[PDB]
């Protein structure tokens, strides 16, 4: 968490991301399915 | 009182997850109606059939690490991009800065249509029997439209505005940042368009895809003396992507590589994605 | 209740009995670009009634030994309609789609297509060349109304496996399932106004993975309808026509 | 919402997307002994995952003269899996069933099974003797997993008919309606425990009232398979093994 200069892109990594978001992938769909019915009906 | 028609969200959710997911315990289901083994794979979706309504699971607390597959931890190791020869008795070498030469690191960044990084820049540089000998380099950065040196002692080298590195061949290999340098919002590696308007040919476009948005400059080397010095060099320069965002996934390549701005294969010889083996009745 | 639809966008209406459902590209719907986000200093033009609607393509006959086919988004649309001659007038565009792919066939019948949408869908040359070396002429890369059938979709053409091209927004059209496929697309570039001349951002794909079957005497000619409608459009820039 | 159901028992499970309803035989639950009705004074094991799922035996190919079949529970499980491991270690035995009887055909074929449970089913013989007498040997009273045909389904090799054999728990096969009928049996015998080798509880049987027909064309082969599974099982008495 230390910098040297006042320019922010010379610094190292920075903190840690720790989400992901998977439902615009997976499941892109209007009419939002369950698990336990049948997805035609 | 006036005309009335001129006054007239999303799916996602993102969660904060840590480690890796756990499994409830289960039991048996003997009723009709609730099914989660039949999907269907039209609607564009994924299964969503999860293991506990499958099969009669146990309790089971998980504590396996989701850290190292992020998009940082991912891209920030880093690799060869480019190798610039020297050969001094016209005295310098010039590189532009394109990383899609070499493979390694093309075929990561290849999984991506946007991505917005700052760099990290490496050069290690070596004679051509192994290296260390103690005479003075001169890296310089030529931004697009600035003059390129046309010499070994030209006045380009003088260097009053733009970036230079002075470093021996016997120090440790010099080391920069670099920020975001583009003028669009995301360095995009396919850009399904052409430049520049007009007629635009049929026999041979070497136009098409060409990003002018990723072309960011020459990067120059020469030795800092004035009586030719005899000896042959190479750099190899290493970039590292930090603070790294990406966009619009897709699919990896699977093709053997062709040209560097091109995404170039042959069709007469097209390898399968999968090796053969002998039926599709035995597993081995 | 979830079989039946029907999509009203402008004058135009399109009605389904047997539709599977609708998919929106990356969670997201497309909408006119906010006053943060903006880079000109002029204000643009929103017709809102004359542009987002559904144009009509032609018909793609689908056979036993098709290889597949590709159009260019907003290609198709900049000869057609009021959509098409605002994209000419104006240096800068801005939309989203809204799209449907028609294809219906018997209880006889078997098969499946593949209705995908690929974000920057670069077509890619088919030389062993390693620098001359061939590139793909204008009506390939851009090809319009007609499409253009793919050589190789295996790979796309563009060494980039079919298997794997499912990460993009996509639906099935399953000969015994459904007959139609939506995809809801917003407006995906890395830039907030850009050519539609120049630049065509996403391109439709419709490939066959498992080839049309029918026993004889049924009718052998099968055809595939694309009907498309832009969303949300907004131009910039007026100058005079350049096509 | 009444035509499609799932079956996980174990670490398996059956789906069925055309299937009638589900039949408990009798109304009642297969579950454990309680301790005001039980006569030993051992502890029994219950594994109740490795014994407690679906298996599944061989396909029985229906025909136009089929003149029907009947397998003996828990005949055809004390050679398969873990249950037949531990129905021959252990003198005792107590067990629920639930099965399954799966048989699929197409919009132009026509037929119907009966699919019952008949509990302490005795075969009969077949000759005109009043005392020597003919008495069935031991393959077609304990027949195993390969089942037996019926010579006389008319009167169930019992000198009993099959008119009156609704009586049982039993569902229907129609081949215009569904595919599969289910029945599940609670434990039926006159002792809490009994012997799992010498005393087989009830009989599974599965006849073809009316005729497989079909025009030509179509698909000849029609199987029958069945997938049956314990629910509830418990052992006792502990020994060496005795098939
Ligand atoms: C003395 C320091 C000289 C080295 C400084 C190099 C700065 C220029 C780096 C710009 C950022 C990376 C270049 C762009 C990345 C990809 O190669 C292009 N997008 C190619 O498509």
């Amino acid at each position: 968490n230390i910098n040297y200069y006042k320019d922010s892109y010379a610094a190292s990594a920075t903190r840690q991301d720790f989400t992901q978001d998977p439902k615009k992938f997976t499941q892109p769909v209007l009419d939002s399915i369950r698990e336990l019915s049948a997805p035609l009906n | 009182d006036p005309v009335e028609d001129i006054i007239h969200r999303a799916i996602s959710s993102a969660t904060n997850v840590e480690s890796a997911a756990n499994t409830t315990p289960s039991s048996h289901r003997l009723e009709t109606g609730r099914v989660p083994a039949l999907q269907a794979a039209e609607t564009g979706a994924t299964s969503n059939a999860t293991d506990e309504n499958m099969i009669e699971t146990r309790c089971v607390v998980n504590r396996n690490g989701v850290l190292e597959t992020t998009i940082n931890h991912f891209f920030s190791r880093s690799g060869l991009v480019g190798v610039v020869n020297l050969t001094d008795g016209t005295g310098y070498a010039t590189w532009d800065i394109d990383i899609m030469g070499f493979v390694q690191l093309r075929r990561k960044c290849e999984m991506f249509t946007y991505m917005r990084f700052n760099a990290e820049f490496t050069f290690v540089t070596t004679t051509e029997n192994g290296g260390a000998r103690p005479y003075m380099l001169q890296y310089m950065y030529v931004p697009p439209g600035a003059p390129k040196p046309t010499g070994r002692d030209a006045f380009q080298w003088q260097t009053a505005t733009n970036p230079s590195v002075f470093v021996k061949l016997t120090d440790p290999p010099a080391q920069v940042s670099v920020p975001f340098m583009s003028p669009a919002s995301a360095y995009q590696w396919f850009y399904d368009g052409y430049p520049t308007f007009g007629q635009h040919p049929e026999t041979s476009n070497t136009t098409y895809g060409l990003c002018p948005n990723n072309m960011m400059g020459t990067f120059a080397v020469r030795v800092v003396s004035r009586e030719a010095s005899q000896l042959k060099l190479q750099t190899r320069v290493y970039m590292k992507l930090k603070h790294v965002r990406a966009w619009v996934p897709r699919p990896i390549r699977s093709q053997p590589y062709l040209l560097k701005n091109f995404p170039n294969y042959d069709s007469s010889k097209i390898t399968n994605s999968a090796r053969d083996r002998s039926s599709i009745k035995q597993a081995n | 209740s979830d079989r039946v639809a029907q999509l009203t966008v402008g004058n135009s209406s399109i009605t389904t009995q047997e539709a599977a459902n609708i998919v929106l590209a990356y969670g997201e719907w497309p909408e006119y670009c906010p006053d943060t986000d903006a880079t000109a200093v002029d204000k643009p033009t929103r017709p809102d009634v004359s542009v987002n609607r559904f144009y009509t393509l032609d018909s793609k006959m689908w056979q036993e030994n098709s290889t597949g086919w590709y159009w260019k988004f907003p290609d198709v649309l900049n000869k057609t309609g009021v959509f098409g001659q605002n994209a000419q007038f104006h240096y800068l565009y801005r939309s989203g789609f809204c799209l449907h792919v028609q294809c219906n066939a018997s209880k006889f019948h078997q098969g499946a297509l593949l209705v995908a949408v690929i974000p920057e869908f670069v077509i890619a040359g088919r030389g062993s060349n390693t620098k001359e070396a061939p590139h793909p002429g204008f009506t390939t890369t851009f090809p319009g109304t007609t499409g253009a059938t793919f050589y190789d979709p295996y790979v796309l053409d563009s060494g980039v496996p079919l298997s794997q091209a499912l990460i993009y927004p996509h639906q099935w059209i399953n000969l015994r399932t459904n007959n139609c496929a939506t995809v809801i697309v917003p407006y995906i570039n890395a830039v907030p106004f850009d050519s539609a001349i120049n630049h065509s951002n996403f391109g439709l794909i419709v490939i066959p993975v498992s080839p049309l079957k029918y026993s004889s005497g049924a009718t052998t000619a099968i055809p595939i309808t694309i009907t498309i409608a832009p969303l949300n459009s907004e131009f910039g820039g007026l100058r005079q026509a350049v096509s």
